[PDB]
């Protein structure tokens, strides 16, 4: 079951390049894969915006998991934005953790991160938002919610 | 050094952390009958060489002069220096890439 | 080759064991167990912590020490808040040593340590010590650093002019100032630093400070010392006690001045002649006169019985299970070699052996 469930990771990656979704490869070979999938339709080719959802779910079934990656060190086009922790915050042993399972590679890995009630997750949000040091959109479902992240 | 190598027939260039050898006699025009280096037959490992390129918060630290005055290479030296300094037991050295570099970080160290 | 791996292991540590020489040891001591009580002990490196390790095992080993060195004596000091702070005097009661070391258990460790504040406080509590007596300091350090308000080298050589004997046991690394005390004061030897790697390793070195430290042959400080054996008394009525002057039913009584005392062996108050028994010398002979080691006898030649001489143990059918003593030439099992040589101190086969 284990080694069934096992995938060639790193082939297919989803890059954004002025609000243009390119499904880029780091080989040739898997165009043959690729552009001859029923679904769809350092080589790459265009998608639309609102069908990425279809794509990804696909590249879910064809044993090419896409993952998301973003190298923000590397990252000019974009204008970088300036924030960092005062020294006054004091990082708790388990929010570090949570934060090297995304950043341990050096590149801001997309995922989920589940702490319980209480734990600091606004924290660890502030905290990979002020390492990345780009600008940043928050999504709370509230409105009472979105001020306290602002405070 | 021209005349060194010309007057005298016999040199030897000794030091105990000269690498490459082949710069040398690239850098200073001159030849060698034979270049060596030996490596230490120490029954166990006397010194621990290691490399550190991230700090606690796995955030790269690199002393680039262009981001001396940054609040998190600063912050993640000054506390890899206070982790070392508690469980060295005697002496502990620290060499800096330039005596303006020390005076900055020190500096900020202290605030 | 698993097994085979454990009995080299075994040969091994008997190849320390193997040379066992009848070096003149001292049984009579002045140990002073300097223990450490500081910010540095709060660590969690030993479960529960440091503080806490160390105050059990020091009750434990001042409960063997005293088993062993019947008519020896003890001290205790702690290094709290960069001084010297004294729980123990020097006395030959085990109980008051062990009462002392509980109250400490409570008290949470802060501060910086002192070598030299504790060093000083026991090189006054050695003052007052027979010179037939060897003074000792059994230093158990934690820190890794030092706070002093002197000079620690002028105090090292003032411990060597007395003829003070330095033991340290450290807990994290290796400290310069600690190797100079110990070697400048052990006659060069750098044997009387242990730094622990484990907690088993520890329970090993404070069971090893309780043996006698070997003399050095030109330390020689030989005399002749009086001491006393009394006769136990049986009493009806209870006796006011010479030293702790209340109320016990019994009592041993001195043959110099008649006091009697309660508890031995102890000084006599009125008279200050040791008392013991001929037990508490008897607990010793083994230090003067150690059984020489048995050595594993080859499966080339051939045996004299199936089982073991002293306890009937059926040999186990490549190595041979037999341990031989070169005095009587009589095989013993594995399991009694260990017996023999650690619980008693004297081989059957030898005393069987008539002459
Ligand atoms: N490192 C920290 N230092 C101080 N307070 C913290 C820290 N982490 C979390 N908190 C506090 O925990 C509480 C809940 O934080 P929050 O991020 O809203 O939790 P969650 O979103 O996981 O339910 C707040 O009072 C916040 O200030
Ligand atoms: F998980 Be929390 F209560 F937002
Ligand atoms: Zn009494
Ligand atoms: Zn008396
Ligand atoms: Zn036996
Ligand atoms: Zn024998």
């Amino acid at each position: 079951f284990i080694k069934g469930a096992t995938i060639s990771y790193g082939k297919v990656k989803l890059v954004i390049k002025h609000n243009r979704y390119f499904v880029e490869t780091t080989q040739a070979d898997i165009l043959q894969m690729l552009l001859n999938d029923s679904v769809i339709g350092v080589h790459s080719f265009e998608i639309a915006n609102e069908s990425v959802e279809v794509v990804k779910k696909r590249c879910q079934e064809i044993d090419y998991p896409v993952l998301e990656e973003y190298d923000f060190r590397n990252d000019h086009r974009n204008p970088d934005l300036d924030i960092d922790l005062k020294p006054s915050t004091q990082i708790r042993p388990y929010q570090e953790k949570s934060l090297s399972k995304m950043f341990g590679n050096g590149r801001a890995r997309s995922g989920i991160i589940v702490l319980p009630c209480g734990a600091g997750k606004t924290l660890v949000g502030i905290t990979a938002a002020c390492t990345i040091k780009k600008s940043v959109i928050v999504l709370c479902t509230s409105s009472v919610s979105v001020m306290q992240w602002r405070q | 050094i021209k005349p060194v190598f010309e007057r005298f027939s016999s040199v030897i260039i000794t030091s105990g952390t000269i690498s490459p050898l082949d710069m040398y006699p690239r850098m200073l025009n001159f030849k060698t009958v034979l270049q060596k280096s030996y490596a230490m037959t120490l029954a166990k490992k006397s010194f621990l060489p290691m490399i550190i390129t991230k700090g606690s918060d796995q955030v790269a630290i690199s002393s680039r002069f262009e981001i001396r005055n940054d609040p998190s290479i600063v912050r993640n030296y000054g506390s890899m220096l206070v982790e070392f300094a508690k469980i060295t037991p005697d002496g502990m050295v620290v060499f800096f890439p330039s005596y303006l570099y020390m005076e900055s970080i020190v500096s900020m160290w202290q605030t | 080759a698993s097994l085979v791996a454990s009995i080299v292991e075994a040969r091994k540590k008997r190849t320390a064991k193997k040379n066992i020489t009848p070096y003149q040891r001292g049984i009579i001591r002045s140990l002073i167990l300097t223990l450490d009580c500081s910010e540095a002990m709060l660590e969690k490196d030993l479960r529960p912590n440091r503080h806490a390790m160390i105050i059990q095992y020091a009750i434990d080993f001042v409960h063997e020490f005293f088993d062993q060195n019947p008519i020896s004596q003890m001290g205790i000091i702690i290094m709290r808040n960069g001084l010297a702070q004294l729980v123990s005097q020097v006395s030959g009661n085990p109980q008051d040593h062990i009462d002392a070391l509980k109250s400490i258990r409570k008290q949470e460790p802060k501060g910086n340590p002192s070598l030299q504040n504790a060093l000083e406080m026991a090189r006054g509590l050695l003052l007052p010590v027979p010179a037939h007596c060897t003074r000792e300091v059994l230093i158990v350090f934690g820190s890794l650093s030092t706070t002093d308000p002197g000079d620690i080298h002028q105090t090292i050589d003032s411990l060597v002019s007395e003829k003070i004997r330095v033991k340290v046991l450290g807990l994290s690394a290796q400290v310069a100032i600690c190797k100079e005390l110990c070697k400048a004061t052990n006659y060069g030897d750098e044997s009387f630093y242990k730094i622990l790697l484990d907690e088993t390793h520890l329970k090993e070195l404070f069971n090893e400070a309780v043996t006698p430290l070997p003399v050095n042959k030109i330390n020689k400080g030989f005399t002749l010392v009086k001491m006393g054996f009394p006769t136990r008394i049986f009493e009806d009525t209870p006796t006011f006690c010479s030293c702790h002057s209340k109320l016990v039913y019994g009592g041993y009584f001195c043959p110099n001045c008649h006091s009697k005392v309660c508890s031995l062996p102890t000084v006599c108050p009125c008279c200050d002649l040791m008392l013991i028994l001929s037990t508490h010398l008897a607990r010793s002979y083994h230090h003067l006169m150690p059984l020489k080691t048995f050595a594993e006898v080859p499966t080339t030649e051939k045996f004299r019985s199936e089982d073991c001489f002293s306890c009937q143990s059926r040999f186990p059918i490549l190595t041979s299970s037999r341990y031989r003593c070169e005095d009587c030439k009589q095989e013993f099992c594995v399991d009694c070699d260990v017996f023999i040589h650690e619980i008693l101190h004297n081989c059957p086969g030898c005393e069987s052996k008539p002459v």
